[PDB]
């Protein structure tokens, strides 16, 4: 069924998520997949870059961007608060869903697994990984990924949170300014405690 | 309902209006380096008497960087107080220790996780190369390869060359201070004679003898109806000059 | 469904593991779900420090601890000579399920994939993966993590096996006796083939 | 329901897979398991030697073969171009299935996401990852992975690609002429939007 | 149908049959080094004429390698034209730079995706160290250690050792050349001197004086009745020679 | 039912009891180095004879260690006899080779896998520096900077510095140990002459000659009625003296 994914569709025609403090309009193309493995969540995430500062941080060597992810009570995206600027919704092909989100707060991080404010429990509320960037001359450029589950929240209305850091710290720079085009992330997946329907 | 007020830990969401209607809200969220810690509301909703709800920033609390353990044989000194973001740590090493690494570490915000600038320094052992070699004179611990903090070392001057002896010129004992250094410049050698001091129409009254080596000191007294044109009393110097020059009595 | 998962609950109480040979009494917290993926199973496993000597293992250079697993023809938890101390169960929100376990033997590691004492299979008994550990001044540690599905058996009673050992050989511990607080690894997920139901 | 795997079964008697260009019949065992996970489709794959030839690419420093998979239209495998020579099916037991394919094209990676002679999205067509070689003195070996999902069409047939490129370049070999038994890759587990039904 | 239709971008998938019946189908493959664009088929069926039907592998476009951009001060020069499958690029650094690295890097093909050989090389400035010490001269900037490109010194022999002095033999200015080495062998400083070129039944007619060091010329004219047996032009060489030797005046 | 039987392969899950009921089961599994192999049991029920039933450790099969390869130019000598459990591999290099490594490995147990310590260690050539330069004397190969395994340099003392030639002390020829240290110590070049032997009441037998150097061998005979006080058979030292010392022919 459709229902078991909350995604932001396949290739947006225009650029959804706002990732950089820098940008004043909506800088890249965001593709998050959530899909409920049982009493986990099968979380896909990777970014497509649009404008041509975004593009740009291929040429420096220390860079580092973060993806926030803000959701209410009912496990709604708060766009306004969010670096994704477009809601989550179900399966509609290879788009996103008109209608109506079934148990939004299923895809949702638990906080009995993943806490908020508990510093002695602080560790548990942390993710890493790795995901590569095809570079102009066929190589892989390694990225590291920090992910955090909830923790911090911003205000009365973020219920549920999770943060994704793409960065790298090198002495070579992916890509150099007549070589750099557009900066793609090979997809990465991690896994949570989801919280209950 | 005008403009929204301002707070120092949380930030309007949105522009402001310059005028809002009633029943009309306002969000606000916790600043770079503030987070959110419940019940305490962070919105407020305008009233039937056009004024806005009580709110505060009371529910944003500082982001804090990690607490750094004192170096081994140094310390962190934080500068501005805490460890709240924006804030800056000094390293200082203890007496008779070098730092290596940053001196400096600033605290930083790397995707909402309060993380400082990089690890902190190392406070190392201060080792110095042996003192300078002085010609005619030689100093202690000769065959010494390495000095650590503290080790002093004396010089003396050579046997006497002949019916004058050498004259050892400034401060014996050096030892090594705390920037790998010798605390003072190498004493020299040198044979230093001075010339018989004579005063015309003036007697010797102190240091009595037929040579003059370095820091001997004279006195002179003038004879009756004679007054003192300089100084009494006469130190020979390093280079085998009197320092004041020799006095002269002259005639009232 | 909830009998798509297996699990240990999330956070339990007290300690349902007993991970060192040192240890008297249950020195941690095992967080093991088993999801149902088609024919394989998705493996979602991490530790959280309880007594003080596990927790004092950030301290050395060189450690080891290994998270021994054993389940008898049914496909049953052997709670006696597994390291893990509770049996395992479905889902019930954020907790086990007290009732019947449906189709144990489904979430068990293949014989046919992974065979018991076959030498000349001995490489397919062996799968090797990475988790971090988030020190004191917020920097992720590497730990290799060394999974043997089934191979080894301990008596008549073991008919399915999982070992799942977290280790690091590094210059520099990753804590030390004032900065260390609890040792909890990052969630790592395997996957394998997995037995008929 | 077994329609949600499509998979080559549980190693297979005989060698399934020509996997290099010297070798005149089978060289390997593939083991392929695609499983439906939402919008996603969760691939499992490694390699099980045959062949003396491909055994004894583990006493070479460097080394690089690939897996070449084809789809037509339908999604049925072209096993006449592709380097398993063997279709296909469904889950039954431990081995596949001997009835229709339910949805073949579904398990398929999408054209909207992975698009074919596309040079402003190339980068996209990449993922990259690492699996490991259980040596004779049973050290972990790293294998680099490169997957290029579509891309690539050989002729007016292939309508969906896969290709997965196992390869190391290292100072010493794995293995020696009298140390060298099997070549047996750990699996690998990657993640890709798949095409609709 | 006979053997199907050959190909340069497309091969045949299976072996050939000699003999083929009506309705046959026959596929065809892009080979190692091309891939495939639509809609053009790559594939053939016999008609009713038991013939083939039209077919091209117009549809089997070329894989090429990644652009290579030209070396700081140097170029990258594609020998067989482009960047397709199976062809090379040469790297050749400026003048007065040398290459570090692969100066051949081959188009390659790993998974089905275009790779070059390795990574590009750098071309390093060209340095080299002092030029040789010469017996009885000396060269300048004596106290530079290291020197760069078309860097220029020039050598001067010594003071007059007595009544003869020292003679430069080669090129007084020297280089650094693009190999890192001197453009020409250092030159000598010895005392050259000639004897007095004396001709029987001869006249001396130009380079008049006492002494003939290196280079000297002289010519002679024969008396009446006499020919000149050689060259009348005379050069000292740096091996204290008259080259070519001393003519002679026979008679007729 | 008593405390139940003990094995050498197998432990018994949990605590004993002194006594057991009819119809109580105990369970064993197979210790730390022991891996069990179907289908022999490792449980024992009590029978209605208050004895326990026949139950055998023979199902627990010793856990081994991978096969080591022998070291190029060296050995794997397993001390213990096999690769199980507990046991460790020693490793001695061939004639002329010495280790880089470990000596010693351990065979140790990692997540129920049976791993060594370690790499095996590498036996490389065994290469010494030229033998010490001994005065007023040469070897042979005084140009050769390398010396490998078993290369012998002959020593040679310098022609006479007068009517006395240099005398050869100890073994001429080293050669290059196991060590990398040189088989003996360097001879020595010394102008060895010893004093002319005369005894009293005596004749001398055997080498005659004016002047004796290292290594003379002389002999004596005592006259009629005198006895030897001694030894007949004296040779010149290194010291230039003679051991044993001159003797002494002693009246009757
Ligand atoms: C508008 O303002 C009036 C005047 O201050 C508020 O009425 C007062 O409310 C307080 C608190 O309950 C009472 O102690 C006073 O007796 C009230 N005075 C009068 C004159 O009414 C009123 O609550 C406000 N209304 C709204 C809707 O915010
Ligand atoms: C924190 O303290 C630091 C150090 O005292 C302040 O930085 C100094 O600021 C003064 C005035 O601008 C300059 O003259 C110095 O050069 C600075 N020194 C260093 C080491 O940065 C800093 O402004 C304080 N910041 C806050 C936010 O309190
Ligand atoms: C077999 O060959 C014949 C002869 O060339 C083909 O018939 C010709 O087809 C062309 C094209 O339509 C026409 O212009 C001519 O008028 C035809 N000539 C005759 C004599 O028929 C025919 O199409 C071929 N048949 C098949 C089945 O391929
Ligand atoms: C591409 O160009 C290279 C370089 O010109 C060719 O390689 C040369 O081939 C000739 C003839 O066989 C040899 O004599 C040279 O030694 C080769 N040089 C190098 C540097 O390889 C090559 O054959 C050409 N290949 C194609 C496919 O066009
Ligand atoms: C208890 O012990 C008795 C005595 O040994 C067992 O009976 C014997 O069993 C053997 C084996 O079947 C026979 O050969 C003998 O004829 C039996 N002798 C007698 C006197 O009965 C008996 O089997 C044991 N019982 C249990 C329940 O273990
Ligand atoms: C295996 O053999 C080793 C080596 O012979 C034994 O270790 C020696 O034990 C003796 C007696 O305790 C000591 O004196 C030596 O110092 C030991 N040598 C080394 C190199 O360890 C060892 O005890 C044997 N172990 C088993 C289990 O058989």
């Amino acid at each position: 069924d459709n229902i078991n994914t909350l995604w932001t569709g396949v290739n947006p025609t225009e650029a959804n998520c706002q990732i950089m403090n820098s940008s004043e309009s909506n800088d890249c193309k965001l593709i998050l997949t959530l899909v409920k493995t049982g009493a986990l969540v099968t979380a896909f995430v990777y970014v497509i870059g649009v404008s041509n500062n975004f593009n740009m941080l291929t040429t420096h060597r220390n860079i580092n961007f973060t993806a926030e992810l803000f959701f209410d009570s009912t496990g709604n995206l708060l766009t306004r608060l969010s670096s994704l600027k477009t809601p989550l919704n179900h399966k509609s092909g290879q788009n996103m869903a008109t209608g109506a989100i079934t148990n939004a707060k299923g895809f949702m991080p638990s906080t009995t697994a993943y806490p908020f404010n508990d510093n002695s429990r602080e560790k548990e509320n942390y993710i890493y990984g790795t995901c590569y960037y095809t570079a102009s001359d066929r190589t892989a450029f390694p990225i590291d990924i920090s992910v955090m589950l909830n923790r911090r929240a911003i205000n009365d209305e973020t219920s549920y949170c999770i943060r994704i850091t793409w960065s790298w710290n090198t002495g070579d720079a992916p890509e150099v300014q007549t070589s750099a085009t557009t900066l793609v992330t090979s997809p990465f997946t991690f896994y949570y405690i989801r919280e209950d329907d | 309902c005008e403009e929204p007020p301002t707070f120092e830990a949380m930030e309007l969401i949105g522009k402001p209006k310059p005028y809002y209607e009633i029943g009309e809200r306002v969000d606000y969220k916790c600043k770079k380096g503030y987070f959110y810690i419940p019940p305490l509301a962070t919105h407020t909703i305008c009233d039937r008497n056009h004024t806005w709800l009580p709110v505060s920033d009371d529910a944003c609390y500082r982001e804090t960087c990690p607490y750094i353990r004192d170096p081994l044989n140094g310390q962190a000194v934080p500068a501005n107080g805490t460890y709240e973001f924006g804030y800056q740590m000094h390293f200082i090493c203890n007496e008779g220790y070098y730092l290596i690494g940053e001196e400096i570490l600033y605290c930083e915000l790397k995707g909402s996780v309060a993380i400082w600038s990089g690890k902190p320094p190392i406070c190392e052992k201060v080792l110095c190369t042996p003192p300078p070699k002085i010609k005619n004179g030689k100093h202690t611990f000769s065959e010494v390869e390495v000095f650590e903090y503290l080790d002093a070392v004396t010089y003396s001057c050579d046997p006497a060359p002949g019916p004058d002896p050498f004259s050892l010129i400034g401060e014996s004992t050096i030892y090594c201070g705390d920037n790998s250094v010798w605390s003072r410049a190498a004493p020299e050698c040198k044979v230093v004679k001075c010339r018989f001091p004579v005063v015309e129409n003036g007697k010797q009254i102190s240091g009595f003898g037929k040579k003059f080596y370095y820091k001997a000191t004279v006195m002179f007294e003038c004879d009756k109806g004679f007054y003192l044109d300089g100084s009494d009393t006469i130190v020979c110097d390093s280079n085998s000059t009197w320092d004041p020059p020799v006095p002269k009595c002259l005639k009232v």
